[PDB]
């Protein structure tokens, strides 16, 4: 229904420091199968020629 | 009772009616052109009086395609007509292109041309019939339009020349060339052909520009009988005095700025010699604005370049005549893209992909002459940052798509048939630089990435973006022109295709006299140009991949 | 020739490839970053000059993901990606956050920073590799930029902090953290977590921000041998004697003037001040423009106010640290909706209503991870008249995408598996008013409809936005900050989450030097404020209806 | 902490709420109007300075239907409500038309109306929901504005009036009638008829009217209760020595002018003596701008035409007030259309097609009150040329919307029944010449096209549009009003309707002494404006092809 209150201050609670949960899981390792680059240095086939006049 | 005004004549194999002074007569000028059931009602508004402060023409040209000629309820979701298609876009641009060049030097009033598809027949084209209305209002208006243009459509059936071919006849010709002129001068070749020598393009283009003729005869009547009377328009005085002073103080020293061969101490010395002279000028007279005398410079850079171009001089990057610009060409440059290449020439790439689909992702484009099925899909993207400039994304303008389509009729002939190849391809360029011809580079780039999604094509294909500069009777030819070098082009087309024929034909003449022996030396020079290209570009990738 | 310039490094489980120096070389810089076959190509073009007048910096990250590179043919009716997607425009605002405050101060010249993902990985997400990219590019460029950011996605599996974690590998996770910063000083964290504590939230910022720094360090290698030359900005020197002058005619006046406790007064006075101190000045100064003196004058202000809550003295509203607004729940608001709900924080009021529909009604988004259907959805309204304002409606581009996305981060966690609720839940959030954070009201609005409707959610959730205003080792948090205090937040957090756990968290540093403790004490502090927010929120509804 | 004012009555057989005070409370007035569990929220945001140049009243009313308020979740794509739809820009203009003409004339402060539909009953249109709220907030805002405004919608069943029909009721009903007035006079109307006399049509207006006045009522005590305190505006003084001295100038000029039969002669001679007034005063004081004497001698020449209309003097084309303009009928135009027409009167020309299609091709409508399959599609399209200007091209304003549905509601009196007629049928109408009212030519070019298309409809229906100009006790009706006659009209209504009865009234009204006796007169000689148009068009096409 309805409910509804002041300004009020609430102050932070006390703080407690927690112990860091342990666990010996192991990660797997990520299997990549690619070529893993892009850009011109990973060209499967390349060509050039300097300027030049169309014989 | 209105009084409509009706003239028919006959056109090759059809009846032409242009209809004046009954439909919108609160507009400069208005004609209802039809051809053998396709109508296309086309207005003109001109504004009398030029706002203050304006450096371009503003020209605009809307196309658009009503469902109900077609006798169709729209398909889309509010069963209404939307924005503008692609298709309408390059109508628009059709349409736009022969005209601009035709309205005099300074003439900067905002003129609007509209028009719209009222009647289809399925077999005869909208677009020809919407320029010729375009041009028959345009010249009704007496607006300061420098003459009636013409259109024509020209296919390649049985090895001889027809004029507008019917989609039936089209489904069996080897060409499909819109060609537009005046009375003494081609203006617009717009084509693509199925690896067409260059011979039997300039044969189509000589026919197109012959049987239009009788569309301008016909246009020059209908003005003799219903046209408005001419605009009283003068160009804006030219300061004869100012101009000989600021060449009498600038053009020597840009010459010789330009006769040195280091391109960023040039720019700079240019940048020096400029605001040098504004401020001299102004220290002077006060009077002069700054902003006119920096065009006035940069007009006499352009003359300066103009003139040491005709005298045989090296162009503004060191190059000759006939030189093209470095290339370099590598495949397979994305790791997860069915096919990927990047092609660079000069200063200008392209980053272009190829993706293999199903027969569910081709395209069903329900157009207002039929339902058609897309199985070859060409995407054109020109970021901001081609250029070095900061602007929006995504947001596609009107040229960027008709550079799509350029680049799509240039590979569209090799692309293989349905029978050996079922598969949808879609094939996505990317600009990332540009100082030049992208759509050509987009050529390249697709055939390589073709090649590399091993999509059998049948050859593989180049294209080149060439240029004339004219004066008088001297004209030079120049291959890969520049994006600076625009200022150049008297002629400016480009050339499409493989080894063996022409694929894509685009011509923008602004000048006259251009002759067919210059259209000779011209797209032999191209082609010389395309055959090195595509030499370089074999070297990399000449088979489909396995 | 072509010839590029290529560095790899090991980052995690993956390699990384950046490539400069070949495409797009008529921009200020490019970078074409691939990790474990999910590419991104970057680019930065910077303007040398600046707009003239110009006062605020205008930078434009645009983020675009090509169908292509999924291998894929797009599936709208034109077959061509188009205008940017929900999640685009996300990416690109991940991209915007860390690096906005790391270009100089005064810098207002245009940058357009743009990141098309050319390639992907289906178990490799692009945003993180967009991140890098767009740092190598701005750092790589020579645009005046203060440090390489690094990127750290950091998930929760098995109690056990994994950096990067894969689209399988999310699926078992309780968390989604994204950590960006520089060497010094984390800037940015954008998170959702499945209630998990402050501490194991803290952990992951401070891991995922020591496992960037590889990145951070070969961006800094790759500029040392690619970079461009550093531009040659200075910024405009201050006109400290017109500084001075207006101090000397107005801060001690301003700083009695917010000694008053009535709001009306108060705005007042301080607009007397602001005139007469103009003209006062105005009159010897012949013609100076007022735009510039109204500057120095908010400038003045602003600097007494940071200077009083650094003090201990109210802050304007006349509330302290700890003090969080006035407080109203209302259910059951609207007749004919399935779930309705008014939540009132001092002025930021919030109408949320939930609606449930059938499997059908779920969205089905094509994504570049794969195809993906999500049952709940949460769209948020921000209308122009929320902040007394006349403009465009209907215009999601308040920064509505993100603060809708922060409030369906934070109602996410306690949402019914499918198995239990097999219904589309839409929640869909009006900002009716807005002096603070909206998008937390919104969150504790969607808990309070959401049990309104009848959705079994396995606790209620609220958020609370706080602040932390720093000056050398002197700081103070401040809960619940009001929309006119944004300049005082040195950090500006927003922590959402039930009774006994975190849901989504969102901070964004703008200063150097928190550590670790500081972020201890200020998510302390947000925790007090939200469990108060769920007192007052549980006392009008406790259990759905 | 919230306490809102809610006050109930009864407005015919439903239950009217009104509540204020809670939601909202950063906008100048907000209010939530409740008609049996149809809830709309309407806020209205003033700006209380005028921007520094400003001519028109920049008035904004902005209308928005909520999917979740009929507890459905949105059938796009993204699952959001993103574009206006067509019905919530003609419920905009319902809700702007009665309005506008009630703020104070000189008053161009910036006011932006938006009304969000949040709960639906089936039952109740949320439109007549609207106008009260947007009257209810505007009149509570304190911004300057005269007198709540009320809504009724009128229907016609069994021979009786009907308070706010119901949907099912409005099944059986012959009329569909929106009235908006004030407390002594009745501002907009807006129906849709089956072929009903004219006295039939003016007394559901007068029942409109009588039953509004207890929302006016109940809107005036909220405002006694609940009311802002009224604004400080003043209106700009007038320049009375100015005036005068332009008057003394250039009234007689004109007046003479004026009795020239030539429209180019005079026109010449008009723009001579504008000139000439203008150089000499401003050679007189050289500190006289060129917009203000040229704003006040086209108000000069806007009172000349007024006295020369109301003294029984030929308007300026030389007709008097009953004369319509020349007719031109042409029918089968398009050679491939299903049927098309040209309808001319005078300089305003319409070129109108008609395409029939399956029932598949209907257009379906996903609606908040329910899903509604559309057989009958209308579009109107007012391009830029049809006025001899340059402009946008493709994008329909709000009037050409307006325009479109005024047109479809004079045409769908005589559609043929489904199970005579089991075809969809889509008109088109593109206006080719506009000086004058294009919504009566689309609805004499549908007529005339669906004839030609082979429609069988019931009969022939045309529309005229029409004004009346009052001053004082005279008053004069003018049938065929001119586009450059709009300043004349003090009473602006188009009738469309077959040779028997009206399918359609708009009335704007934006003076007060309209009795329905003078209502009577100008509906009669509409009446006979519209049987000699219908004469006209029935010599040609006459029956279906």
């Amino acid at each position: 229904n309805h409910a509804s209150a002041p300004m009020t201050r609430a102050p932070a609670p006390e703080y407690v420091p927690e112990t860091p949960h342990h666990s010996d899981w192991q990660r797997p390792s990520f299997h990549f199968e690619g070529k893993g680059a892009a850009g011109g240095h990973s060209a499967t086939r390349h060509a050039s020629a300097p300027a030049t006049r169309p014989q | 009772m209105l009084n409509p005004i009706v003239r028919k004549f006959q056109y090759g194999q059809h009846t032409v009616t242009l209809e004046t002074g009954m439909m919108a007569r609160q507009a400069t000028a208005a004609v209802m052109v039809s051809m053998d059931d396709t109508a296309v009602f086309v207005t003109v508004v001109g504004q009398k009086k030029a706002k203050p402060g304006q450096d371009f023409f503003p020209l605009t040209v809307n196309y658009q395609e009503r469902t109900y000629a077609a006798g169709r309820i729209p398909g889309s979701f509010f069963r209404r007509e939307g924005r503008p298609s692609e298709g309408e876009t390059l109508i628009a641009r059709l349409i736009d292109r022969p005209v601009r060049p035709l309205f005099p030097e300074g003439f900067v009033n905002e003129v609007q041309v509209i028009a719209t598809v009222v009647s289809v027949n399925p077999q005869v084209n909208p677009d020809i019939v919407a320029m010729i209305g375009a041009s028959a209002a345009l010249s009704l208006s007496g607006i300061p339009f420098n003459g009636p243009i013409g259109a024509a459509r020209v296919g390649y059936i049985n090895d001889q020349y027809v004029l507008n071919p019917t989609q039936d006849e089209l489904k069996e010709s080897k060409l499909d060339l819109v060609v537009a002129g005046t009375e003494a001068a081609v203006l617009m070749v717009e084509s693509e052909a199925e690896l067409l020598s260059e011979d039997t393009m300039l044969g189509a283009v000589v026919f197109g520009h012959e049987q239009q003729q009788v569309v301008i005869q016909a246009i020059n009547d209908l003005v003799k009988e219903a046209g408005k009377p001419r605009w009283d328009w003068q160009p804006e005085a030219v300061n004869d005095a100012l101009n000989a002073r600021v060449a009498a103080l600038a053009e020597s020293r840009l010459s010789d700025a330009y006769r040195i061969t280091d391109k960023q101490e040039r720019y700079a010395q240019v940048d020096v010699i400029k605001s040098e002279t504004i401020e001299q000028l102004i220290a002077e007279d006060e009077t002069l604005d700054a902003n006119e005398l920096g065009e006035i410079l940069h007009a006499i850079e352009k003359n300066v370049v103009r003139s040491r171009v005709l005298a045989g001089e090296p162009r503004i990057d060191g190059r000759e005549k006939d030189m093209i610009r470095g290339l370099d060409v590598r495949t397979g440059v994305l790791p997860r893209t069915h096919g990927s290449a990047l092609f660079t020439r000069g200063e200008t790439q392209a980053l272009v992909t190829a993706t293999l689909g199903t027969a569910r992702d081709a395209q069903v484009l329900d157009e207002l002459m039929g339902e058609r099925t897309d199985s070859f899909l060409f995407h054109y993207n020109f970021p901001p940052y081609s250029v070095g400039e900061t602007g929006m994304v995504g947001s596609p303008k009107r040229r960027e798509i008709g550079h799509g389509r350029l680049a799509k009729r240039g590979v569209l002939a090799v692309m293989p048939d349905m029978d050996k190849f079922p598969y949808t391809v879609r094939v996505v360029s990317e600009i990332t630089e540009s100082n030049g011809s992208s759509s050509m580079a987009s050529v390249c780039g697709a055939s390589l990435a073709l090649m590399d999604a091993g999509v059998p094509i049948k050859a593989a294909v180049a294209g080149i973006a060439m240029g004339l500069v004219k004066e008088g009777d001297n004209y030079v030819v120049l291959s890969d022109i520049l994006g600076d070098e625009d200022h150049l082009g008297d002629m400016d087309f480009k050339v499409a295709g493989s080894r063996d024929g022409i694929s894509a034909l685009q011509m923008d003449i602004k000048i006259e006299g251009i002759t067919k022996e210059i259209m000779q030396v011209a797209l032999n020079q191209a082609k010389g140009a395309r055959l090195h290209i595509l030499g370089v570009m074999e070297q990399a990738i000449n088979a489909p991949r396995g």
